[PDB]
RNA sequence: GUGAAGCCAGAGGAAACUCUGGUGGAGGCUCGCAGCGGUUCUGACGUGCAAAUCGAUCGUCAAAUCUGAGCAUGGGGGCGAA
RNA sequence: UGGGGAAAGGUUCCAUGUGAACAGCGGUUGGACAUGGGUUAGUCGAUCCUAAGCCAUAGGGAAGUUCCGUUUCAAAGGGGCACUCGUGCCCCGUGUGGCGAAAGGGAAGCCGGUUAAUAUUCCGGCACCUGGAUGUGGGUUUUGCGCGGCAACGCAACUGAACGCGGAGACGACGGCGGGGGCCCCGGGCAGAGUUCUCUUUUCUUCUUAACGGUCUAUCACCCUGGAAACAGUUUGUCUGGAGAUAGGGUUUAAUGGCCGGAAGAGCCCGACACUUCUGUCGGGUCCGGUGCGCUCUCGACGUCCCUUGAAAAUCCGCGGGAGGGAAUAAUUCUCACGCCAGGUCGUACUCAUAACCGCAGCAGGUCCCCAAGGUGAACAGCCUCUGGUUGAUAGAACAAUGUAG
């Protein structure tokens, strides 16, 4: 697990040759969306309060890899 | 320092330098 | 009867000594060109202690005159060394305590300690806690000094043995009473494996030349002649005389 | 329990400046030595 | 507030051991526990470690002396005479 | 309130069997088995512990950039840093006292 | 439980010095659980639970204390606080 | 009389069935009988290093099986490079062999779930170590191998051969004191449960957060200014100070401390709907404080005792020294970030004991350890209780003598 402080990098990190998946879980209680990709050695997390920042950074990440909310009680 | 790193390093080196004159 | 305990003790099964926590044995540098012609020069590193031992140990580090190194020796403290001293070794050095001197460039009248009986052994005459030897005299023409030993003897060693200026640390170790089995018993546990000593009145025939009886007594005389046979040997050797000194 | 107490209180005056460091060095001593059992028997002493 | 008149030191021994023994012990442990200024730094920090070390707390300096004081009478005499003797003797 | 058990088989405690009671995201307690602790480097002719230098084992030391491990002067690692002032003054104390009782000693020889 | 050195304060005296209250925690010291041992009942059983056990009462208990694994000593030989 | 292990045991573990024999009575039951099934590792061990000790080599004894000998009166090795290619060349040397620890030294894995029987191994997620080849980003250089701080020193990097110096591995017993994790205790709140003739804003249970990282702090110690007697600072325990105290300002070893990622999507507690099953599904909650000569583990600064001073080796790091090699369109031997490949062999079931070991046996005997709740009480004393485990030792009837125990 590894930090991203801001923006402009972590389309960097998703923008990678080995970026396989990545996906986007948000949470109504604490009011928050957090951005989770998985590179090759690492799992990299950011952290978002705000609401519409959201979902127009998920147009600004390439296309080819995909993205899927989490959905609450996964079943093996 | 071990003698590995020190073995290694060379090692590496030489492989490169060969490359380098087999393609001049 | 079967053997006497005193002959099971060369066999060195159950009687040897323990040595696991000794690191280095004491002795002088080698003769060598430059102590037997001019000086060399040494620091004190540490003093330290070795079980098993009165008199702490001084250990010494010399240059090498040949190579690239340092060379470290392990000798016997006289009272008075201190930890950072210089301490010389040598012909032409000047004799105060500490130094290392050829016996012969020695006036008569001072204590040394740690002499070598013959030039190059390494030191083996005075080296115990407290003790020294005094030189008397001299004699140019065919070199040999007389010396007189710790016990009172008088000895003739040869002029090129060696022998370090002062008197040996530990001074009167043996004044205050053991007092307890206890500090007796820790201070063998460490030597050897003969504290707790029977008595051989209190033995049984087959066990010892004294053995049984109706009543605890020698019996025959105490006083062994000098070549008597490996068994016999058992009490007072060769006894010259007994009884309480009186004289000297 | 009683010794901290005693000097706890002390270095709160010596700072304060309701003394100095003469009579604060006195009364520590003094307090070392079995002299004052509770809280209130020292501040008795400083008023005098 | 004195807790003894003779005994001292060795009242860890309570009743054993015998009386002479026990005032003759007395002489070397009271002297062997005391503390002696240090002749290389001036402090008062000098303490015995090993049967015949000392060593001084504050300069970390190590002296070997005698058993259970920090120097002999034996000792003392010896290195007076033999620095006399070695002056004469060269001069 | 419940009480734990080893998981190694090692059922002795010998300094080389170190555990620490933890409480799990289960609900459950039990332990983790730790390694030993580290130790500082010690300075090379006065024996105090360098200030900078991190404690490990003999062996962690090798995945460590190097800045991590030594400062930046002479004889970084191994003195402390009043011992090595020492050496600059006494290395250049003697040498001056050394020309000094040469040029002496030839100069008096000179005269003669 | 008792309370040795070292340290703090106070009081008496012309002086030499002596007393009193605290602090501290030494000892092959002491009462007493677990472990270790085996005094008495000359108790139980005595073709036994057992080719040496069971019960009550006892000795020591911070040190000459108790103990595991690896190794050495071999029969007129070993080892033995005997 | 609980939950797990070392030595020892060797299928005793689980399922299905069962006549006779065994379980000193019975037996539908069994550790017995019959038929099948069950033990997955780069991270746990062995494998590596040496200790006490054992055995080869050079040699010398003895008629001989063999005894001594372990660095000794020995010509005893190992490192580098290039070809066309194996052949050829060039340097350093007193040498200095093997075995021996499942409790000594030691590179690296945690959580949740799963089977009738295994799991730190299987499944999902998130990591780490060693070895080997290689690329991108960044760094350095025309003053050829970095800058900043007075200083202790700091940072994402920031050449270093022969030879040499030093540190870690690396170590006794006891006494009190302080910090931290776990347990115990007290108050409030939300859910569920027990009792209720009378009383009790009542009693009980759940309210959890791993390895691995980032960031901010935490005793000792060290640096700068300045110069102390009317001596001061100060520990429960009198040590410290012109060899530089008090005071003011800083740097640094040491998280099992706070916050964030992992992480709520997990686990746990309630409520509401469905139905032969194959099956399930949707709502909520998962907080805030206090206290202590409390019990246990660990860390730190102190002190005491010794005619007692309390192991060695493999492996890794630092420094002194300056051999060689290196750019101006690139060159690069950068211990920085990311990225590629691989990690062989054997053990892993179960018991560890009033029935799985040794005592002729399913024997009141013996056999090394780890965790340790509430009450009374000085207390691991004795007595009662909760979690957890048992209800197994041939039975029925009557109460004479003599017994054993009270
Ligand atoms: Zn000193
Ligand atoms: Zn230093």
């Amino acid at each position: 697990p590894q930090e991203v402080s801001d923006i402009k990098k972590f389309i960097e990190i998703c923008r990678r040759k080995d970026a396989s998946s990545a996906r986007i879980k948000k949470n109504p209680k604490t009011q928050q969306i957090k951005f989770k990709v998985r590179c090759q050695r690492f799992l990299y997390t950011l952290v978002l309060k705000d609401s519409d920042k959201a979902e127009k950074l998920k147009q600004s990440l390439p296309p080819n890899l995909q993205i899927k909310d989490v959905p609450k009680r996964n079943k093996r | 320092m071990r003698a590995k790193w020190r073995k290694k390093r060379t090692r590496r080196l030489k492989r490169k330098r060969r490359k380098v004159r087999a393609r001049s | 009867g079967r053997v006497i305990r005193n002959q099971r003790k060369g066999r060195g099964s159950v009687f040897t000594a323990h040595t696991r926590l000794r690191k280095a044995p004491a002795k002088f540098r080698p003769l060598d060109y430059a102590e037997r012609h001019g000086y060399i020069r040494g620091i004190v590193k540490e003093i330290i202690h070795d079980p098993g031992r009165g008199a702490p140990l001084a250990r010494v580090v010399f240059r090498s005159p040949y190579k690239y190194k340092q060379i470290t020796e392990t000798f016997i403290a006289n009272e008075g060394m201190y930890t950072g001293q210089f301490i010389y070794a040598g012909k032409n050095a000047a004799l105060t305590v500490g130094n290392i001197l050829p016996l012969s460039s020695v006036p008569e009248g001072t204590v040394v300690s740690n002499v070598e009986e013959k030039p190059g052994d390494r030191g083996a005459l005075g080296r115990t806690s407290g003790n020294y030897v005094t030189v008397v005299g001299h004699n140019p023409d065919e070199g040999k000094t007389r010396i007189k030993l710790p016990s009172g003897a008088k000895k003739v060693v040869p002029s090129s043995s060696r022998g370090m200026i002062g008197i040996v640390a530990g001074g009167g170790r043996t004044d205050k009473p053991l007092l307890k089995a206890s500090r007796a018993k820790h201070k063998f546990a460490v030597k050897r494996n003969r504290w707790p000593k029977t008595r051989g009145v209190a033995m049984n025939p087959v066990d010892h030349p004294h053995g049984g009886g109706n009543h605890q007594h020698i019996g025959k005389a105490s006083t062994i002649s000098r070549y008597a046979a490996q068994g016999q040997k058992a009490g007072l050797i060769a006894a010259r005389r007994t009884g309480l000194l009186r004289g000297t | 329990r009683r010794q901290r107490v005693l000097r706890r209180l002390l270095v709160k005056y010596r700072a304060s400046g309701k003394i100095d460091k003469h009579l604060y060095h006195e009364l520590y001593h003094l307090a070392k030595g079995n002299t004052f059992k509770h809280k209130r028997a020292l501040v008795e002493h400083i008023h005098r | 507030s004195k807790r003894t008149k003779k005994v001292g030191i060795s009242g860890k021994y309570g009743t054993r051991y015998g009386a002479s023994l026990r005032k003759l012990v007395k002489k070397q442990e009271v002297t062997q526990h005391a503390r002696y200024t240090c002749t290389f730094c001036g402090k008062n920090s000098v303490r015995r470690t090993a049967v015949g070390i000392w060593s001084c707390k504050s300069c970390k300096k190590t002296m070997a002396g005698g058993a259970y004081t920090v120097s002999t009478p034996a000792a003392a005499a010896m290195r007076s005479t033999l620095r006399r003797l070695r002056e004469i003797t060269e001069a | 309130p419940t009480r734990v058990t080893y998981r190694r088989r090692n059922p002795y405690n010998t300094t080389s069997n170190r555990t620490r009671v933890i409480k799990t995201p289960g609900g459950q307690l039990r332990v983790l088995h730790i390694k030993k602790r580290g130790t500082a480097p010690k300075c090379g002719d006065c024996g105090i512990k360098l200030p900078g230098i991190p404690a490990l084992r003999p062996r962690e030391y090798a995945t460590i950039s190097k800045p991590k491990k030594t400062v930046q002067r002479a004889y970084g690692g191994s003195r402390c840093g009043n011992c090595v002032r020492d050496r600059i003054i006494r290395a250049f104390l003697i040498e001056e006292q050394k020309i000094v009782k040469k040029v002496l000693k030839e100069q008096s020889q000179a005269e003669k």
